RNA sequence: AGAGACCGAUAGCGCACAAGUAGAGUGAUCGAAAGAUGAAAAGCACUUUGAAAAGAGGGUUAAAUAGCACGUGAAAUUGUUGAAAGGGAAGCGCUUGUGACCAGACUUGCGCCCGGCGGAUCAUCCGGUGUUCUCACCGGUGCACUCCGCCGGGCUCAGGCCAGCAUCGGUUCUGGCGGGGGGAUAAAGGCCCAGGGAAUGUGGCUCCUCCGGGAGUGUUAUAGCCCUGGGUGUAAUACCCUCGCCGGGACCGAGGACCGCGCUCUGCAAGGAUGCUGGCGUAAUGGUCACCAGCGACCCGUCUUGAAACACGGACCAAGGAGUCAAGGUUUUGCGCGAGUGUUUGGGUGUAAAACCCGCACGCGUAAUGAAAGUGAACGUAGGUGAGAGCUUCGGCGCAUCAUCGA
RNA sequence: AGACUAAUCGAACCAUCUAGUAGCUGGUUACCGCCGAAGUUUCCCUCAGGAUAGCAGUGUCGACCUUCAGUUUUAUGAGGU
RNA sequence: UUAACUGAACGUGGGCAUUCGAAUGUAUCGACACUAGUGGGCCAUUUUUGGUAAGCAGAACUGGCGAUGCGGGAUGAACCG
RNA sequence: GUCCCACCCAUACCCCGCCCUCAGGGUAGAAACGAUGCCCUGAGGAGUAGGCGGCCGUGGAGGUCAGUGACGAAGCCUAGG
RNA sequence: GCCAGAACGCGACGAUACUACCCGCACGUUGUAGACGUAUAAGAAUAGGCUCCGGCCUCGUAUCCUAGCAGGCGAUUCCUCCGCCGGCCUCGAAGUGGCCGUCGGUAAUUCGCGUAUUGCAAUUUAGACACGCGCGGGAUCAAAUCCUUUGCAGACGACUUAG
């Protein structure tokens, strides 16, 4: 009789989608990148950046 | 605005009889129970049939209940919904059972003097509330006098609306080429 | 002479009346308007003012709001009384205000307990009679912790109008905070290391003026600046994208036992608002009318490509005022009978223009085609092929209708 | 003078045929709901008028018929701006 | 028809979804019957004919006004939304 | 002349209530229904000429309310409901 | 200079019967395009000014006033601030301010008694001008029109005159 909103209505999201908790409790929206030192750009590229 | 080509558009097709006979809404409250209680294709056939008008439900005679009781169909139970009548011409009617909207009094006759036993719709459905080991038959919808006048113009070859037959009555200019042209 | 699904005084004949009359025209001829006091005249005796017409009293009557200018007595238009507005039209739409006037709604209801009062006979059983054949009614028994009614006291619940707060649901506007990702893994920048330059040349050195200063010289010194690599460094920040968490306001509450999908699962924010509290119980909320205020608003009908038009009709009100009836066609809806169908030109009969009954001819249909003399509809289970609703023993049979080849 | 013939004369007055005919001007009476145009083709002593096709409404019937389309794509023709 | 069962049209029997052989939509499939009004039109972007030109006269494709209110262009049938 | 923020309001767009129109479903071993009723779901609403449907009023006729009325029928007036 | 004079522009003066007028008091039967601390006087320049003569200026982001039953009754304490009257001057653009005197009130400091119940919000009915009414005191004893008349005037009203 009355249509409700997910993402306003936290039990409608429940309701549609289970795996709502678990994407919230381990932070998955907030996953770092993976490490290593980084290169550096290989000093063309820079050259071709500021050719004319 | 939304930008429709179509709205408010009616259904082109009967959803009630006409008629006010008592007995005829009785009828057609049997059988609107029935089409929606049961998944037979028969029943809803009988029941648009039961809206029409006259011209709608021509009559079917003997002769043609007789064609189409060949090659196997001896023991099947005729079904129709229409005036069922009796023909001359045929000088020995074989046996049967017809469920008919009503008989002539000599098609009656003539059906009981050879064996066979006539029904009624209402007696139908309780005997046969399936439409099971029936055959439907409809009578010549085209077989009218006014369907000859349809569509008349050149080179139809329809019948022209005349208040009389003979030489003097529309024979002349455009029906030969001794008078100008022909049609 | 008898009648009617006719008209009811602008209708029906021109005439419901001293109507073919009054009146017009030389004449032939033309030709209206005009019905209603009360049951009964009982149609106002007397007094008084006035020259009189009349007025004021007083009488008759159920009624003079029936007085012969006579049943009822509408509108245009007018008088008096009362209310109100008006700085070169008025009238009208939406929405508040003021004044006048006003309809509802509410006044209690059911239930429980305690006491008093009165009347019965509550449950059970026996006899009779109905009826849905197991459910009732009548007679008898019952006889005080049962049944029924009234009054007095207490308690819970539900009840009228306008509002305040708390916890929620739907929609929406607007603040703040915590993270993640990308690009030259931002570009710059601070600090440190190494190399190279110059000028709008710092300090020195020289000359001109002491009158503040100015002009040369040359590369960091007693200031500093610009290019090229490297480290801190996966630095910070801007911009773009993205995962969440807290505040502040506005409008709305459709539905009416349970049932479903679910969750943080003694329960809940999960298929649509409940809980607590105050004032008032009436003109307080609400309604009608008049007027001032803000915004808006050209005269209708008609022909026309185009009307508010310097385009035509319309000063105002009442009553009348325009797609009908017959015969003959046609398509479609309803009804009776059906290879047939139609009693009513006529006859019989009658409670008499009704209703009821009868059947010889005849009309339309059942057969066409030719100018005509004339001739006149099956090779086949009334044919073959492709589609086709429905049925089916699942092999098929195939209505209506459409296309096609034949008889 | 086309003047006069009863306020009437380039053919008097009165009644009747007569409600004479008009492709032309004027009018044509309560409410709500749904759908919704044309000024174009051919013929007519046709050009202020008709018939005919188109555009519109209403009633249905056949199946609820793999059925269509003011469109894109792919292959393949025609054209003299 | 061919010198010719050689061809031409119509077919029996058999084989082929292991996929019925581009995209998108289907917010509207087919057939019939009876009939109304209309048959003076005008405006605009692009293309265009006659004319010195015209708020002049004449055509093609499409969109409008007529038949239509609302917010803008102070006003303003046709312009913008 | 060019560039950039914030803000104002249409009968347009989004969400909610109510009316109507169209479409699609449910409802009998009837504890049953103005079945021409009731319950559930979605979409739509401009209009001259014109077409169709449903309703409101007036004068008379058949049937029925065993209808109202001299203790007051019909008619007329009324910024009273 | 000259003509008209707003018939809803203004000034000075004369006489003013009817309690029409003046003063004082007390009420509301009343009206107001809209009180709620309705508080604030230099002139001048802006590529220059103010001043206490030391200095100061982007900035009214200022200054004044502001406590108590809608603001009581006493004390301690202080010589400030406010108001009604009266007397002298002063003010002409549409007439205002200053000085003095009597009287009344008064937290700059610190206390004692009272406040309740308007029930958990409902305008905080509070100001200023006008108008009306009723008392108590003073002051005052007027004109205009019709009518008759004139002709410096004239369609009629109106106008210049006389009674
Ligand atoms: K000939
Ligand atoms: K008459
Ligand atoms: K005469
Ligand atoms: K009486
Ligand atoms: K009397
Ligand atoms: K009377
Ligand atoms: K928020
Ligand atoms: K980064
Ligand atoms: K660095
Ligand atoms: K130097
Ligand atoms: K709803
Ligand atoms: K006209
Ligand atoms: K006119
Ligand atoms: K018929
Ligand atoms: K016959
Ligand atoms: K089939
Ligand atoms: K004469
Ligand atoms: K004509
Ligand atoms: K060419
Ligand atoms: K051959
Ligand atoms: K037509
Ligand atoms: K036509
Ligand atoms: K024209
Ligand atoms: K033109
Ligand atoms: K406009
Ligand atoms: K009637
Ligand atoms: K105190
Ligand atoms: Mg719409
Ligand atoms: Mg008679
Ligand atoms: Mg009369
Ligand atoms: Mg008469
Ligand atoms: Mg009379
Ligand atoms: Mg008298
Ligand atoms: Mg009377
Ligand atoms: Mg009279
Ligand atoms: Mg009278
Ligand atoms: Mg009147
Ligand atoms: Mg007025
Ligand atoms: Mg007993
Ligand atoms: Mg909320
Ligand atoms: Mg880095
Ligand atoms: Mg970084
Ligand atoms: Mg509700
Ligand atoms: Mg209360
Ligand atoms: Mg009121
Ligand atoms: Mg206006
Ligand atoms: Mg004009
Ligand atoms: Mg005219
Ligand atoms: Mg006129
Ligand atoms: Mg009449
Ligand atoms: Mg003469
Ligand atoms: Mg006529
Ligand atoms: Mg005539
Ligand atoms: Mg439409
Ligand atoms: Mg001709
Ligand atoms: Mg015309
Ligand atoms: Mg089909
Ligand atoms: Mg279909
Ligand atoms: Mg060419
Ligand atoms: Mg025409
Ligand atoms: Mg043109
Ligand atoms: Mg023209
Ligand atoms: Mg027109
Ligand atoms: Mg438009
Ligand atoms: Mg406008
Ligand atoms: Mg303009
Ligand atoms: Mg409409
Ligand atoms: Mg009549
Ligand atoms: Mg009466
Ligand atoms: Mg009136
Ligand atoms: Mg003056």
């Amino acid at each position: 009789v009355q249509k409700k909103n997910p993402l306003r209505n936290k039990q409608i999201m429940l309701r549609l989608n289970p795996y709502a908790s678990t994407f919230a409790k381990e932070k998955l929206g907030e996953v770092k990148a993976e490490e290593g030192k980084p290169p550096k750009v290989p000093a063309s590229f820079k050259e071709l950046l500021h050719e004319a | 605005g939304i930008d429709l080509r179509w709205k408010h558009v009616r259904s082109s097709h009967r959803k009630a009889p006409k008629s006010d006979n008592v007995y005829l809404k009785l009828l057609v409250k049997l059988y609107r129970f029935l089409a929606r209680r049961t998944e037979a294709p028969f029943n809803k056939v009988v029941l648009r049939r039961l809206f029409m008008s006259r011209i709608n439900r021509p009559p079917v005679s003997l002769s043609r209940i007789a064609r189409n009781l060949k090659n196997g169909n001896e023991k099947k139970t005729v079904v129709v919904v229409a005036t069922v009548t009796d023909d001359n011409r045929l000088l020995q009617v074989p046996k049967m059972e017809v469920a008919a909207l009503r008989f002539t009094a000599k098609a009656r006759a003539r059906i009981e003097a050879a064996g066979g036993r006539t029904l009624t719709l209402d007696q139908l459905a309780l005997e046969k509330p399936t439409g099971a080991n029936t055959l439907l038959l409809r009578g010549p919808k085209n077989a009218r006098e006014a369907v000859k006048h349809f569509g008349f113009g050149p080179h139809k070859h329809k019948k022209p609306y005349v208040r009389s037959k003979g030489r003097k009555f529309e024979r002349a200019r455009g029906r030969r080429r001794s008078r100008g042209f022909k049609v």
